């Protein structure tokens, strides 16, 4: 179908636009590279990780 | 007394601060003291008196490897985060391409514009690029600029549409430099099938 | 017995640290002035005795512990002080005068004849400079230095360089414990006459020597309040110099390692101000009345004791959000905001006549305009506002409160 699709896509973009973000700031040293940096990552690792290449 | 009464001020009394927005203040602070920074400006200031020509040293070669390497020597000198020093570099280079001569440019424009681009994603790939500064250093230029730059800053991923709009101070100046465009556009995609192509592309995107 | 004192010392000084390390600020100030008076004791005990060659190194060693600890609790340190190190030297000295550098003079020949306590002895040294350089002495404290190395360096008028050839002359070997040794203790030197050299050639028009004494602040220890500070100084180096985009950087490092981001934030206006940047100054300073609503220590001695509370000359000056608020308002008004500038005017003169129940807000210091001349300013900006009938309110409350002012009042409310 495609209302799952654009479900999936649209779940990827904010990710992706908000880690794109994230790495500026990392190119900035705006925020840190202490930690939570870490932390936050290793939260979109496991929200990704759940429903990993659904395969048909 | 009907003096007093109508002097007697309120919003004045002010305690307790949020440590948020401790932040938030530093940060539109932060924000604030790079805005009105400016690149070129330091460079003839350390160094006495920028393209990637006087980075790259009078047409030396034209290598992706070479050119970082650059950047980092530049920035090694400047003591300014490598990101920005390319930024500002890439939108000086977009500026001169774009004024060389209405909306689209489409014979060498876009084959300068590409291989640019095709450093651009180079320097993002080696994380050598703000793209913050840089939607910053586009809205300093804010009028050089034709909607297709935009657009193919848009479909190679160096920039979505979405952050370049939403990292501009004045949202009205943005708007009403869209609506100018758009309206020339919109009167364009009648002038050759050709055009039409690219310039339907974009309005749909 | 000499183990006695010496356990005592070892305990008060655990016992010390402990307070330092842990504890609630009400139960640190109890144990440390409890090792306090442990020390006062210990120091009558040992005063008691005539000299002690054995003693000594442990008597100094305690009227260091003694003087530190008093010294950072007082938060700043006294004239007792200076009669305890005079105590403790003529003690030395009656083993085997006149004044302090007459004293040091006869004790560091009595060293050159090598009694090993000269670790205490070049603690001491850091102790008595300490005071010298919290009460401006720098002719006397390179005088003593001269004295301690060669007096072949005699032309080395600077202090940073003395301070540097000054070397601590043991690791400091297992003896009696201390708070603080005589690295750790120049370490503090080298930094606060760094600090105070640079803002003396700064105020006194000196924006090139500054950077060089400036960079050897940060070049040894600078806790962060200290880097803080150091970068607002650069920026106003710069700023002076007319080179702007150097000024930005250190002033944007500023931003992000402190916790106190007025200084710079005033510093920005200026250079916005420096510039025409009249809408980005505007804003800066915005920013910085918001910021100054918004807001710890160690029983040794740190950095921040040996720096001065700043001048009204200074870079690192900041008043209080009603001194900045006018200043706000006036920068507004003379530019030409006259509507923002009324409304920041009321916002103002309501905070200092409406508090009498709140804390109420300081004066912006003597040199600053007098009450009447305020109360003027805001009826200029209600009037460039067109607010005319709030200009008549204000000028009838100034007449009913209580010259030039006077008629300039009748003139304003001519003008509304």
């Amino acid at each position: 179908r495609v209302q799952y699709l654009r479900q999936i896509h649209a779940n990827h973009e904010t990710l992706l636009r908000e880690v794109q973000t994230l790495r500026d700031r990392l190119c900035t040293e705006d925020e840190a590279s202490s930690c939570a940096t870490a932390q936050r990552l290793l939260q979109v690792y496991r929200q990704l990780r759940h429903p990993s290449l659904i395969l048909l | 007394r009907r003096a007093w009464a109508e002097l007697l001020a309120g919003r004045v009394k002010r305690e307790k601060y949020n440590p948020e927005r401790a932040q938030k203040l530093k940060e539109s602070a932060v924000r604030l003291l790079r805005s009105h920074q400016d690149l070129n400006a330091l460079l003839l200031e350390v160094e006495g008196p920028v393209i990637d020509c006087d980075s790259s040293e009078a047409y030396a070669n034209h290598s992706s490897s070479f050119i970082g390497s650059a950047l980092q020597d530049q920035a090694s000198r400047l003591g300014v985060p490598v990101g920005i020093l390319s930024a500002g570099m890439v939108a000086s280079s977009v500026g001169q391409i774009c004024t060389a001569p209405p909306v689209l440019l489409t014979v060498e424009q876009r084959k300068k514009l590409s291989s640019l681009l095709e450093f651009a994603q180079y320097l993002l790939a080696h994380s050598m690029f703000s793209r913050l500064s840089f939607c910053q250093e586009l809205w300093k230029i804010q009028s050089s600029l034709l909607l297709e730059a935009v657009w193919h800053l848009h479909v190679q991923g160096i920039v979505s549409l979405q952050e370049l709009l939403e990292s501009h101070p004045d949202m009205h100046a943005v708007g009403s430099w869209l609506f100018r465009n758009l309206c020339c556009l919109c009167e364009q995609m009648e002038a050759s099938c050709q055009h039409a192509d690219v310039a339907r592309a974009m309005l749909s995107d | 017995c000499l183990d006695l004192w010496r356990e005592k010392n070892d305990r008060l000084v655990r016992q010390a640290k402990v307070a330092q390390n842990s504890g609630l600020t009400l139960r640190r100030q109890q144990l440390a002035q409890d090792a306090l008076e442990g020390l006062r004791g210990l120091l009558h005990s040992l005063q008691g005795l005539p000299a002690a060659v054995p003693v000594l190194p442990l008597e100094l060693t305690v009227t260091c512990n003694f003087i530190i600890l008093r010294a950072s609790l007082a938060q700043g340190f006294t004239e007792d002080q200076a009669q305890d190190i005079q105590r403790s030297l003529e003690r030395v000295l009656e083993t085997q005068e006149q004044g302090l550098r007459e004293l040091w003079d006869s004790v560091l020949r009595a060293s050159c004849l090598l009694p090993e306590l000269l670790s205490a002895l070049h603690r001491l040294v850091g102790l008595q400079a300490a005071l010298w350089l919290s009460a401006d002495r720098l002719g006397d404290l390179a005088l003593l230095l001269e004295t301690l190395n060669g007096s072949q360096s005699g032309a080395s008028k600077d202090l940073l360089l003395l301070l540097k050839t000054w070397s601590p002359p043991a690791e400091e070997l297992d003896a009696p414990l201390t708070l603080q040794d005589a690295q750790g203790l120049k370490d503090v030197l080298l930094t606060a006459f760094a600090y105070r050299q640079g803002l003396q050639e700064l105020i006194t028009g000196n924006p090139d020597k500054a950077l060089s004494s400036l960079h050897e602040a940060a070049s040894g220890l600078c806790p962060r309040p200290v880097l803080v500070q150091v970068y607002t100084a650069l920026g106003s180096c710069h700023r002076k110099m007319g080179n702007p985009q150097r000024a930005l950087l250190y002033l944007v490092a500023a931003l992000k390692e402190g916790s106190a981001w007025g200084p710079p934030l005033l510093e920005a206006s200026r250079l916005y101000q420096q510039l025409g940047d009249t809408t980005a100054e505007l804003e800066s300073l915005e920013l910085l009345v918001e910021a100054l609503n918004v807001p710890a220590p160690q029983f040794l001695i740190e950095v921040e004791l040996l720096l001065p509370p700043p001048d009204l000359a200074s870079p690192l000056h900041c008043g209080t959000q009603s001194q900045t608020k006018h200043i706000l308002a006036s920068r507004c008004l003379q530019t030409g905001r006259a509507g923002d500038a009324a409304e920041h005017y009321l916002d103002l003169l309501a905070l200092l006549l409406d508090s009498s129940e709140p804390r109420f807000s300081p004066p912006p210091s003597p040199p600053g305009p007098c009450m009447p001349e305020v109360f003027l300013e805001a009826a200029v900006a209600l009037i460039q506002a067109g607010r005319a009938q709030d200009a008549l309110t204000l000028c009838e409350e100034l007449l009913s409160r209580t010259p030039l002012w006077v008629s300039a009042t009748h003139l304003l409310q001519g003008q509304a």
